[PDB]
């Protein structure tokens, strides 16, 4: 309804091929999945993931708080409220809300994502170590203290783990030299 | 003659839906079993939900090189990102690893041949493994081989049509210059690398071993060459930056001309179907084809009782104003006069052409050339060449010879071309070329005319068939006709985003 | 090295004095016989007394369609008429009657494009045959077809270069327009003939027989229809007739830099081979080129202690001021920022850029892509391809891969492009390749290595030497290299002829 | 305006916390991110070559739907953070953004290797795109703002449409203490307590002559503001400076 | 309901407005005759097909009346040559 009939805003999915399905991943209590729509809101398919498919019909108004959905032919009414994230929904005697939730990404991460590295933001020397070796630590803690150009840089754990220390207080540093691995 | 078009539509879908698997199972598995979104799920993927993508040249290449290449390894066309109609080019990973063939080039070069023409942001998702050696002389080195995409990649920049990379896989030789020459570039992390020459190089060259990792992988060049902007995790966050720096491009110019709200047309666009014959020998009035394509079956014909084997008028199509100009028979003198007169009225009033070519060519004989018929062309064809509002072209049926030039083919830079699936293109008709041969062959028996002619049939039906066509990039695509109306008015918003030059024309020989 | 260069040359001079006889001796007589002019003495004879002429590509087709199209049937070049600078063109009507071959298109297109580009008056001397209809899907229909003569004509025609036509022949079909198209046209009584349609065609469709010069002889055109403009009486009148048309087209705007009086160089241009290896495998300093084809000798280096694998300096040649930019070496991350630095300030001075490729391509290894060496290309690559001066390349030696870009190649459209006999042109060079190969093929027998190789060296020393990138017309000509000076020198006063557009660059990538 | 303005933003956050994340000290370092997502539109904010040049901070946002290119100083001045700066603003140029620059800046990198590293080739290329560019330049000092630094980041002498201070902020052709070592340097050995007596006239000179009210009296900014303004004060300059049209992207030579 | 109508044409027409003259589109020659010369005739009825460059050009009346056919098969026809014309 708000695309008002401009061909390249309508969500029509039009293809020169076949089109492709208005799709939208859908979180509501336990269930995320996604929701595969073709066709126009006059008459529609609409399909599930891990789901059925369903003939759809959708009677929108523009600033209405009612919406009107034919379901394989039931017809049900529901009171809908929107906000920036969540769509509530009250309608055959039951109330619920749904979230549209991101993708998953592509690829997992491996664990080295639970990793990180602290490198010195100048070169200078190690004026303090605050951390023991190889010692379980929280993104709060100060790991080592750099000084350079009479600047204290002291260099905060950005993530709970153990942390490894690989220099001691007088080493001269270098830009980007590891001073502490921090690992889940 | 609705079953012959629905013979041929559900062909030509069938070819599509081929072509967009892109290419073998096993290379579809191994590309997303290493975690990466296929070619056309990044391009879907990148688009405002639900938007149209009009693809560009889908069936390229089809039928060269043994059909190895689907697509010719490359997804093109416009489609809106973050609220703009962007031009999309991938490069197709699981088709030969994305080698660029000759007509990958050729497909590379028209995306950002229509992205200058229409001021449209271009989007490179780039995974490519290189030039086809066996045909190197036809990727490299002319003016309109693969060394032209950067040249047009800096131009489009130097006019301030952005140019925005992102790196999804492999990016070598020559291709480094896709990322490096963008306005900004995003690599995803431990998948792609960039260099200007690769491992096996280096090795050759100075026996180092390195992985594809450490020569130029994606933490080497976000942390420490710079050669890229953002590094991204996976494909969706590739897809994602590539949104929000679209998104910081601002808007569209509005079109010259006015936009009225879209009417609907007054029939059912497969009622095409029905009054345009598949067999280009059968006569048929044009107007049934404008009727239905034009907003409400408004049409206000110019000279409508004047060179009458020309239809020229006024209409609106999805609340665009086009001069609408189809062939209705073989052109006259007094029909290309008219049709240089239209195209004046078009151009002062900045109204777009709509093109729709079924033309077999100008009448013949010596009271044709006595009355000057070649200059009444001559002003036609001065006339599209130098119209400065967008022209389309859709081929409808036949486009032969000199009346391909006099109805705006590719030659005359239309915005857009397309074929319909019965059209065919030829420098001159199949059974003219084997009537004129067999004329200057001189007198036969039916069956040695038979078996003269039909050699000759073959070749120019073999060469003229759309599917020859757009495998070759002469046009656009082929589309259905009952999606006429809606590719138009697809184009009709993009072509309007560019702004008009003055009128100008050559020498009208009068 | 001078026997090689000297074999070289007389290689080139044997085949150049082949091409200039254009058909075989029968079609010459026949031509002669029907009291015509040949097609290079209706070239000379169009020339001011003593004119030079630069002509385009006059090996274009050398060694494809079984070498029978010598010249691609045609002659196109730049020569002074009238006291001004012309192109060119006329059918070689002694080569297949002057069909056009897809390679005829190509030469009609390019003398074309370089007659917008330096705003040259356009002479066509028409007298062809039609298209080549065995390949007349190369002929016509695409963007580069022969349809894009006429778009050609009518859009120089509008910024008011002049088109001339004289038809000293037949001119058939889609030809038609080459004289309907023109500003002004000649027709010479009694061997001219115009028609959209010919008799064979009139023929086959209607049954009526008519000769050529019913159907559209000069006397119908000049008398009834108006499609030409003056009746010659002999291709000699005709001649005289353009000569006195041109002089009404006034004079050519003054240069935008400044002309000093040219200075004599300091060596005879012979010593060029002494000095340049014909083995691409031996160094050399280019300055021994340099100093040698320059005014005086007189060289200012620009970084000369920086990036000294490139050359770059400002000079002149015949007065005309060039910045000059010569490889000398591999192309490090150093040289393409020296380039580019260049290339703006020649910009910025209004000062005509010479590049003299000998590129093998980019320095490779870990630490040169971790240092951005891709990033440096992409910025001489973005100052070659948005350049406003003019831009002319020879290439001396090797041409390869990127290289081939960051030094102005084809894809950047220099005014022109030369070979020398020596140069080679591919993707990558000839033993770059079998290296790269055999090293993916793995460890192999010396014996078995040289049987894997020796293909591959075929293919690359086949498609990259300079006579397969000239027949292409990749290149505008192989020049012997004691012409290069003279070739540049004729160059540099037409590139002068156009006015500068103002600078502007797309995004460096810092 | 040439640019686009969306509806504005409310920020994340409640602009006191700017008082939590800025030293009033110069010499402790902190991340000026804490400053950006604090006075953006919504806290959203796409930095432009994040893991690259990474003492100087650049990114497109809005300030109240304007546009803003911000370019903040995040350390020491680098090669790499001064052609960072110079792409970016590039890229701004062309998509007619206005820029923001956020100075806390004492200098470039010194030594052997960064002057054989070209690193004033770098700054040069910066100095020209900020002096080249056509698009509206707003400056806010908020904390140091010496020498090069300061030319290479917009400065009085570019004609930022308006350069503003806060109140730590200092101006000066060095820091204090910078001065002070330098001429103690070149002092050579002397006992400490004999340094401190050296050096307590060098600062107390460079203190006086850099104080923000120093600065404002003669009019080397438009004004001393409250931090907690920062956001209103360049909304309303946002809406002032589209006020004039642009003149088209030209630049001087850059030193490649 | 109320509609808004369009004015009245200011001349009536003439009793000729029904009348239709069919011609040739091309030069070529009569194939066949549709209908026997002076019968009536309904809209869509093919009256006069002309072959002309190797196409049959078959040629309708538009209007119901007494077609009048003005040529033979095997004629050669001109351009714009009336054919058959529909009398009201
Ligand atoms: C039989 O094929 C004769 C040709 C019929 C088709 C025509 S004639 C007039 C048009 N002009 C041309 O060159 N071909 C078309
Ligand atoms: C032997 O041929 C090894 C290959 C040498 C190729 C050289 S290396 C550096 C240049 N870059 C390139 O691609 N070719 C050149
Ligand atoms: C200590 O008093 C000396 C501080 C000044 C030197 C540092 S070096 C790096 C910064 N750049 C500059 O000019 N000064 C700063």
């Amino acid at each position: 309804s708000a695309a008002g009939g401009d061909l390249w805003r309508v969500p029509s999915g039009w293809r020169v091929g076949e089109w492709a399905p208005a799709t939208f991943r859908l979180h509501a209590g336990d269930r995320t999945d996604h929701v595969y729509i073709t066709g126009n809101p006059e008459r529609a398919s609409a399909a599930v993931e891990h789901g059925d498919t369903h003939t759809v019909s959708a009677d929108f108004t523009p600033g209405s708080d009612t919406f009107a959905v034919t379901l394989d032919g039931l017809r049900t009414d529901y009171r809908v409220a929107v906000t920036d994230s969540q769509i509530w929904l009250s309608g055959g005697g039951r109330t619920w809300s749904v979230q549209k939730v991101r993708e998953e990404p592509v690829r997992p991460d491996d664990a080295h994502s639970g990793d990180a590295e602290l490198v010195s933001p100048m070169p200078g020397s190690v004026v303090a170590v605050g951390v023991p070796d190889g010692s379980d630590v929280t993104a709060g803690t100060v790991v080592v203290t750099v000084e350079a150009m009479k600047m204290e840089h002291a260099l905060t754990a950005p993530v709970d783990g153990v942390a490894k220390i690989l220099v001691a207080v007088g080493d001269q540093v270098k830009v980007g030299q590891p001073l502490a691995r921090i690992t889940a | 003659h609705r079953d012959e078009h629905l013979a041929l539509v559900a062909e030509l879908r069938s070819k599509l839906a081929a072509a967009a698997l892109g290419g073998p199972e096993r290379a579809r598995e191994r590309h997303v079993g290493r975690g990466k979104l296929l070619p056309r799920d990044r391009v879907d993927g990148l688009l405002d939900p639900g938007s149209p993508f009009l693809e560009l040249a889908p069936l390229a290449a089809g039928g060269m090189y043994d059909d190895e290449c689907p697509g010719a390894g490359m997804i093109a066309g416009i489609g809106r990102v973050s609220g703009r109609e962007c031009v999309i080019v991938a490069n197709d990973a699981t088709v030969k690893g994305g080698t660029y063939y000759p007509i990958t080039v050729k497909k590379h070069l028209r995306a950002q041949e229509i992205a200058l023409q229409n001021k449209l942001p271009c989007i490179y998702l780039v995974d490519s493994g290189g030039a086809f050696l066996p045909r190197q002389d036809e990727v490299f080195p002319d003016r309109d081989h693969f060394g032209r995409i950067f040249y047009n990649q800096a131009t489009m920049s130097a006019q301030g049509i952005a140019q925005i990379a992102a790196v999804l896989g492999s990016c070598t030789a020559g291709g480094a210059y896709v990322p490096a020459m963008s306005d900004e570039a995003v690599i995803v992390r431990n998948q792609g690398t960039i260099f200007l020459g690769g491992p096996p190089l280096v090795k050759a060259a100075t026996g180092e071993v390195v992985t594809a990792e450490e020569l130029g992988g994606g933490d080497l060049h976000s942390k420490t060459s710079g050669v890229t902007d953002h590094l991204a995790h996976d494909d969706r966050d590739a897809l994602r930056i590539v949104r929000n720096i679209v998104a910081t491009l601002g808007p569209a110019e509005p079109p010259p001309w006015q936009v009225l709200p879209a009417v609907d047309p007054i029939a059912d666009q497969t009622e095409l179907y029905d009054v345009v014959p598949v067999d280009a020998r059968v006569p048929y009035d044009v107007h049934e084809v404008i009727t239905r394509i034009v907003d409400g079956g408004e049409f206000g014909e110019f000279k409508a009782e004047y060179g009458t084997t020309l239809v020229t008028g006024f209409a609106r199509i999805h609340g665009h104003p086009v001069g609408i100009i189809a062939n209705n028979g073989v052109l006259f003198g007094e029909s290309a006069v008219k049709g240089a007169h239209f195209i004046e009225l078009c151009d002062k009033r900045k109204t777009p052409l709509l093109f729709l070519q079924n033309i077999s060519g100008f009448m013949v004989g010596r009271d044709y050339e006595a009355g000057g018929i070649a200059k009444h062309g001559a002003k036609m064809v001065t006339a599209v060449a130098c119209a400065r509002v967008p022209k389309l072209t859709v081929v409808i049926g036949g486009s032969y010879g000199a009346g391909n030039y006099s109805m705006c083919g590719r030659a005359y830079s239309p915005r857009f071309l397309w074929m319909w699936p019965n059209a065919r293109i030829s420098v001159m008709g199949g059974e003219q070329a084997a009537s004129v041969l067999a004329t200057v062959r001189g007198e036969m028996t039916d069956a040695e005319a038979e078996e003269f002619k039909a050699p000759i049939r073959e070749q120019y039906e073999h060469q003229g068939n759309p599917y020859y066509s757009t495998a070759r990039l002469w046009d656009d695509g082929v589309i259905d006709p009952a999606d006429t109306r809606t590719v138009v008015g697809l184009a009709l918003s993009v072509v309007g985003q560019a702004p008009l030059e003055p009128v100008s024309y050559g020498v009208f020989r009068m």
